[PDB]
């Protein structure tokens, strides 16, 4: 299509709408100009949700609890008020860890306090307090407790950070509290700042005055990585293999001493910016520790990562970074040869949170595949600047969109595959459109990495290629 | 590193030495991870009875729920009804959890929408969000119906729905006469099932409290049936299935079957089926209304009873023989319909059933859980069967209900060994499967970390999990099954003895140790 | 010892260490065992490629069929008409044997008699047998219909059945009118699929080789569905429930689903539903006849073909997606009735179900075995559902059928690395499924001594049994299920994705180890 | 129901029949006296079946192969002939062994010849020697081959004595010509005698000029256990508590070497007199060894046949004997105390093969129960001479029961339990009466000896009293 078809199709869809909807949906939809450098002329972003138009957006609740929070597998997270949130956001997202869990490790259980009405008349104060005890009479090999605010805990004026305080102190142990009530920002985004704002004041500083960890001038920490079917895992390999010492991992298979350590380390290598930009910014601010963007997606990507990477260390690591690559080229170059054919000019659309929509498009492109629209749920002006350069000329963008306009585009665009989430694969695979999930991999990965690469490929394959799709139509018409 | 021809995914990917060897030396480096040998004695310690016993004093931690939040249920109720439009007043992250949690059950789509209230409304209230939201919704997705709902959020702020909803109307942001049904669905009283009350009655209300001058009880000769949450494709249909056999008139009211299985046929179609605006009018003039799950439905009774006049009879939900005897009873008493010979022969044939398999299933141990109607129709099958139903845990039950359970296993002596637990967690229930070890656990998918941790304790104190009941995640398809009537306890009684015989056959495979018993015949 | 409230039987009795040491001692002193070295390094050896080789040389010895003799089928087909007696003529230890393997499978009662044939019928012939035999089983059982098969001893002395029944009407022991079709059904020819269709064609011949006159093909507008050896309920049920759906005219010619599942309701009832000989009268005035099972029906296809003058069609068993949409397309073509909504809408959704599961299934490897028509649409499914077929093992095919097989897996890209055995048996199998390891096996209750023997190799060398096919006696109510159709489709399906996400949850059940892929959700 | 009314219900049974089938059946059936010790005065047994009738029966290879040689564990049997008979009969009997399968151990597995209609039209006789070397090439473990003859051998006039002979010579190995064809005799009985003849012929002999065996005054054998569901270790265990010495078991779990050296010991205990009293006699009448019956059902059965038994030997044996009995008393009477008030009273009738129908009797009497009819299979007069002083007055026997005749005196006899086989226990639970298959222990058992007692208790009130025969009737009829 081109960019005049891409427009009308965008006016086409917001035809639909009353007007104060129309008017600001208009701003959220664009077609990409690769030579734009500030996105701020093309594309509005992290903005409210419009009502009733069906938003895929969480709430700052998952962003902090289910995404930054709960990966840290020896810490205890309380979903603290009504039972809803933390049974829907239990073992949802495969942020995978090694642990034994329910004695020393946490992750995929839900503790939670309950609320009933009683604790809406009267505060849920006194009812955290008892449960902390309860905690840790049960489950006494817990490092630190985490509360994870939903909805009615500031509606209804409770001080969450009294009773952390207060606890903390009696019994010994970090207890973060977390103002992450959903009705807080547009979207899970601001669940991160708040999270890693809460890392920062409660946890990060713990060691400032100690002095004995050795250090190494190799030391980094991958900041941003949840391990998603063990992406971390796939990607510490190689800064590993590369002569690097990963001191921690943030937040995927994450222990509280790791995070406690970071400070400690010469290099943060940022993979999800979105959620993690804010305290490698006060790492840098207060550490001096300075940090760079780096993408593991495929091996164009993984390739350049690790480069500039070892640039930022000597001649050994640099050294150590070309046998690494060496090293695996015969394994993706096999891949490439044994997918690239099967999936060469086919097109997808794709539709994530902060991260991926642009993270995952190198991969895509080293299969030939080309993505021909992209869009994020939560992302911002400086997600969508990374953005636009990566994309193709005249491509489709999207900011929020709604059930209505994704539905739409595609009818219209026609993409072989779809990548995004779990309330989108079932309508679009009953349109006929192979669909992978691009958050949770379709219990797949992990896709970070080599090793990841050769399993993305397996799957863009498996699913694009399968033969249910040539039967959706009845053979007598 | 991988191999081109044979893939690994992360099972069996990181036991490849060189990632074990990687996640050791993380470990050992920066995790500062408690001794293996002080897990160890925790994890042993954790399937004691003096824990237990810690672990039944809480009063303020719950650890692994067995229920979930009101609005869950208003929206599965409403997905129930023709070309509505589920929406709920409140904060979007719950729609988006609310979407999810069914789609990975019945994998399929799950419309819903929010009105996307933030912090500002906390000043104002949440009217402009209604008003906004509800032209939105109707002029983009294109509902007839748009059922209303709230989150805690808007609960607590305190939000008139009626209000607003009326406000809406007034401003003409929607039109008079479109239907906007409401219900309060604070998630801080009761649980899922209560929001499924709540939003039924509120239905209900709608379409029958300002008309009901002109209603004849017994009228359209029909009997309504409400089904309650319900999350079997095969519940809806087997009892449509039953009473179109009878020759009996009936309204299902509430009945997402169709919405919950679209053909994929290369189109998406956001509304199937459902119950009709025209029934939900009618419905007064019934016979009489059928209540399924009725420990979940006594909002909905209260209303049927004081506004419709309908004498709705007193039936447990018919699940098992006994239970499922009286329900084709009393719908022939109330339609004058007799029960027809393929009914008869129906359940003739599940008798049969019971008794080819009565020697495998007799004083089986079951630990379950699930809603009280299910648990219940559960717990009264397996004494039917001569199994022993020992931990019957059912987190969101009251003290009403579990005095008639009590009752229930009184009638029985396969009832001697059991005891009822509400209020109470699969993290007390994992207490219960350690110290007083039964076979089988019958429950959804959050059972499969119990089975998990007993197996850790050994072999022999692993508890195999059965997977009946909401949710079922890490299976596919599930959903379609049956628990209601002779077809369902046909399917439960299935399941259960050759889940019972799966377990043996493990336990006899051993050459030369236990094989002496692995019986090609059984 | 027994403890009296936990009493033990055999399995965990034996392992009691007084039973152990006792068994230790037993061997020790008496057996002259071979030492347990030994019997490791023979175990081991029997899994390798050189036993392999060696095991598929065999030209005498067979070991584990999978198949059994004639009169087995001639009974099945005979009770599949309406009060019909199976009656086999020769010894009576075969009737033993044919009635406890269907009781075994179908957990129900089976009727069938012997005329008692003993060694003094050599000299003279089992014409005396035949004629009190005949007189004997009318007066007790009261059948309508006597359908007369033979055991191999008749066969061997070359008892002519048709001359034997014409003397015992000639002579007075039953009625001339009386209907006793028959069937020469020799056990060393084929097996028990060529039994059905030799029954059934001498049943089809009995009541309409003489009448051919009056005969006007599509006159009675239905058209004549012949089942084959058919051991699922399911089946039949599906058939009909299709055709009915349509509104097609049928006659389903062998139905024995009422008599295998009769209620227990306090009688006995020997005989129940079945095709009426007034359907075998009128059949050759339908439209046509399908064989729903065309490879093991040749006899019965050249006596339609020839007498009736139906054009059968070529079509495959109804397994699978497309030749379950081939089936409804010809039975649209032949009877003018549209493929009805309701069909298209089931369709869709077992497409639906394929989507939703195609990334737990995609290349999956399977070992099977079973009948050739069985066999063949579970091959056509797997490469549908993107599996590979690749050990395929059907005992009583034959090489035009390996032909077929094998061009229906040139057709996919997932038959490419499948291979199609005739003649072998499942000690054949056994190999193969050690030297080629596949993910599953899909089979019949014997495959259950594979599965054991696998395991004793390793863990992660056993290939898990899912149990389709003829005989399964080791689970309960099997033979309720369905293979054919959508419906059927639907049940393998999930049968199959279910099979695959328990293994995954065996092998990452492992606390700490495994566990990180422990899913919630899959 | 007495002496009259049963003679008047046989009578009414009988009715249906046509003459010749009339008067035979007549003489098969008989209202029991247990004044009588000569049973030909009273019932005739051990005769043809008649034809169309629907006997229970089955063929002499049922009794050489299923019954006799099939659970010599260490042989390889051959099905020889065509395909059904071994199919049906594989794993079908539950003749428990310990022992690697497919390894050294060969029970549960099928080998046969397969006959196609060229074995059939020239014959089986170099189809069979290939084979055995087929089978000593897959099986090197194997310590003998019998030959199991299906119907078609002997009618077709092969020489698998011949075939035995030369290639037993050939490899040094035991192979052992069956002659069990299902057209010799009347039933299973013939294909005892057949195969007790074939071990005293082929096996039994071997080790006669042996003298290696270290014998000693306490060894006996086990002659006539099949060890159903484990009966035979149940059994043996109390033998060896007592102080005996089991150097045999006759065949359940049985080895050609405990066969062999079983003409070494002072005494045969002979549990089913009906298969192996054969073989008894031949080793009395050659070797001097006496032979005893005994029955190991119940307690009160069990506790006789251990005194009698140990009454043979020394005050040594003997006192060990009433130490077991002391021993296991409690562990009985506890059985009796739980079980026997479920059970006092109830009625059962039996239908059984060659031994059960009476041996079982005294087990039904430990735990209050009466056993109102009884019958045999394929029993002989001698049989019934036992079982007349063991059944009640006025009881109904019968002979080769018709199915007809079974249905019909069930339903005016009313029993509470029926116990018998797999081709009758769907009828008489149809009928809603609880059924106990006493073949196959209904995949339970042992039910021999003290712990095989708790078993039969536990089982016979799980179904009796289970609550799905309350529920046979609808409400609404
Ligand atoms: S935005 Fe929670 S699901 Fe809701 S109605 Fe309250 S219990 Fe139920 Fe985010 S923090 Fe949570 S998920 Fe929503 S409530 Fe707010
Ligand atoms: S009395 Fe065998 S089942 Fe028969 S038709 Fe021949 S193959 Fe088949 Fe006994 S020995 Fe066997 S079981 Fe019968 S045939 Fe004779
Ligand atoms: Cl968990
Ligand atoms: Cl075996
Ligand atoms: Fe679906
Ligand atoms: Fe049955």
């Amino acid at each position: 299509m081109s960019r005049e078809e891409v427009e009308s199709l965008i006016q086409e869809v917001l035809e639909v709408y009353p007007e104060k909807a129309r008017k600001d949906r208009n701003k959220h939809l664009a077609v990409n100009d690769p030579a734009v450098t500030q996105s701020k002329k093309c594309i509005i972003s992290n903005k409210k949700s419009q009502p009733g138009l069906m938003t895929i957006r969480g709430c700052a609740y998952a962003g902090s609890k289910g995404v930054v929070w709960g990966p840290i597998k020896d810490m205890i997270h309380i979903s603290h008020g009504p039972v809803g949130c933390g049974q829907y956001s239990r073992a949802g997202r495969r942020n995978y860890y090694i642990g034994t869990t329910g004695v020393n490790a946490f992750v995929t259980m839900n503790f939670t306090s309950d609320f009933q009405e009683k604790d809406i008349v009267f505060g849920g104060d006194k009812k955290l307090a008892k449960l902390i005890d309860e905690v840790e009479t049960l489950f006494p090999l817990n490092k630190g407790i985490s509360v994870q605010s939903e909805c009615p805990i500031g509606l209804i004026g409770d001080d969450i950070e009294s009773v952390s305080k207060v606890k903390g102190a009696e019994l010994s142990k970090t207890i973060v509290p977390v103002r992450c009530e959903g009705f807080r920002g547009v979207s899970q985004s601001l669940g991160h700042h708040i999270a890693n704002d809460a890392v920062r004041d409660w946890v990060l500083g713990k060691r400032d005055e100690d002095t004995t960890f050795a250090s190494t001038p190799y030391d980094v920490a991958i900041i941003g990585d949840y391990n998603i079917g063990g992406d971390a895992w796939s990607s510490r390999i190689l800064l590993e293999e590369m002569g690097l010492r990963c001191v921690a991992q943030w937040s995927g298979d994450g222990s509280i001493s790791e995070i406690e350590l970071t400070p400690k380390v010469k290099l943060n290598l940022v993979h999800c910016y979105r959620s993690m930009n804010y305290i490698s910014r006060h790492m840098e601010e207060k550490y001096g520790i300075p940090w760079m963007e780096y993408n593991f997606f495929g091996p164009t990507k993984t390739i350049e990562s690790l480069r500039a990477i070892a640039a930022k260390f000597d001649e050994s690591i640099q050294k150590k970074c070309e046998e690494v690559i060496a090293k695996y080229k015969p394994e993706w170059e096999a891949v490439v040869a044994k997918y690239r054919p099967r999936l060469e000019g086919k097109r997808v659309m794709l539709y994530i949170g902060g991260l991926r929509p642009r993270h995952v498009i190198g991969a895509y492109e080293d299969l030939g595949m080309e993505v021909v629209g992209t869009g994020y749920e939560f992302a911002h002006n400086d997600d969508y600047d990374r953005t636009m350069k990566e994309m193709g000329d005249s491509t489709l963008l999207y900011d929020d969109v709604t059930g209505y306009e994704f539905e739409e585009f595609v009818k219209r665009i026609k993409p072989d595959l779809i990548g995004s989430g779990i309330k989108e694969k079932f309508i679009f695979q009953k349109m006929g459109i192979p669909f992978r999930q691009m958050h949770s991999w379709d219990y797949s990965g992990p896709y970070h990495g080599f090793d990841g690469f050769a399993i993305f490929a397996r799957d863009m394959d498996m699913t694009l290629n399968n033969p249910c799709w040539k039967k959706l139509q009845a053979p007598w018409e | 590193s991988q191999q081109v021809d044979k893939i690994k995914a992360s099972y069996p990917l990181f036991l490849d030495q060189d990632y074990k060897d990687m996640l050791a030396k993380k470990r050992d480096g920066f995790e500062e991870k408690y001794p293996q040998d002080k897990i160890d004695e925790v994890f042993q310690w954790t399937t004691t009875k003096e824990y237990q016993e810690l672990n039944f004093q809480r009063e303020a931690l719950t650890v692994n729920p067995a229920k979930a939040c009101q609005p869950l249920g208003a929206v599965l109720c409403a997905l129930g009804f023709e070309k509505t439009m589920p929406y709920v007043h409140g904060s979007q992250g719950c729609v988006a959890y609310f979407r999810s949690y069914f789609n990975r059950h019945f994998r399929e789509p799950v419309s819903c929408v929010s009105d996307s209230m933030t912090e500002d409304a906390a000043v104002f209230g949440g009217q402009q969000n209604m008003k906004d939201g509800l032209q939105n919704c109707k002029a983009t997705y294109k509902p007839d119906m748009i059922a209303v709902s709230t989150t805690c959020m808007a609960e607590v702020i305190g939000d008139d729905l009626n209000a607003f909803i009326n406000n809406s109307k007034k401003e003409g942001f929607i039109p008079d006469e479109f239907p906007v049904p409401f219900a309060h669905t604070p998630s801080f009283v009761g649980s899922h099932v209560t929001g499924w009350d709540n939003m039924f009655e509120g239905i209900a209300r709608y379409f029958t409290l300002k008309s009901m001058d002109d209603k004849v009880v017994g009228s359209n000769k029909k009997i309504n049936i409400v089904p309650g949450f319900e999350t079997y494709l095969g519940n809806f249909r087997v009892i449509k299935r039953m009473l179109s056999e009878m020759g009996v008139g009936y309204s299902l009211l509430s009945d997402p079957e169709e919405v919950l299985d679209t053909p994929a046929d290369g189109q998406f179609r956001m509304y199937a089926g459902g119950t009709t605006q025209e029934e939900m009018k009618d419905a007064p003039n019934a016979l009489n209304t059928v209540l399924l799950q009725p420990w979940h439905l006594e909002k909905t009774k209260k209303f049927v009873e004081g506004t419709w006049k309908h004498e709705v009879p007193k039936l447990n939900i018919p699940m098992g023989l006994d239970w499922t005897d009286e329900f084709l009873m009393k719908v022939s008493e109330i339609s004058g319909q007799p029960i027809p010979a393929s009914l008869t022969k129906e359940r003739g044939r599940l008798v049969d059933m019971m008794t080819d398999s009565h020697t495998w299933l007799h004083g089986k141990r079951f630990a379950l859980w699930g809603d009280p109607d299910f648990v219940m129709g559960l717990v009264k099958f397996l004494l039917e069967l001569g199994c022993e139903p020992v931990h019957i845990l059912c987190h969101n039950g009251n003290k009403r209900w579990k005095k008639a359970v009590d009752a229930i296993l009184a009638a029985s002596p396969y009832g001697k060994n059991a005891t009822v637990y509400i209020g109470k967690d699969l993290w007390h229930l994992r207490s219960l499967v350690f110290t007083d070890k039964p076979d089988f656990m019958i429950g959804n998918s959050y059972g499969k970390f119990i089975q998990r941790d007993t197996l850790h304790k050994g072999k022999e104190f692993e508890v195999p999990l059965i997977r009946i009941g909401f949710p079922i995640f890490d299976r596919h398809h599930l959903h379609r099954s049956t628990t209601l009537g002779y077809e369902g306890a046909m399917q439960i009684l299935t399941t259960l003895v050759n889940s019972i015989l799966e377990r043996l056959d493990e336990e006899t495979r051993g050459m030369q140790a236990t094989d002496y018993n692995h019986d090609l015949v059984r």
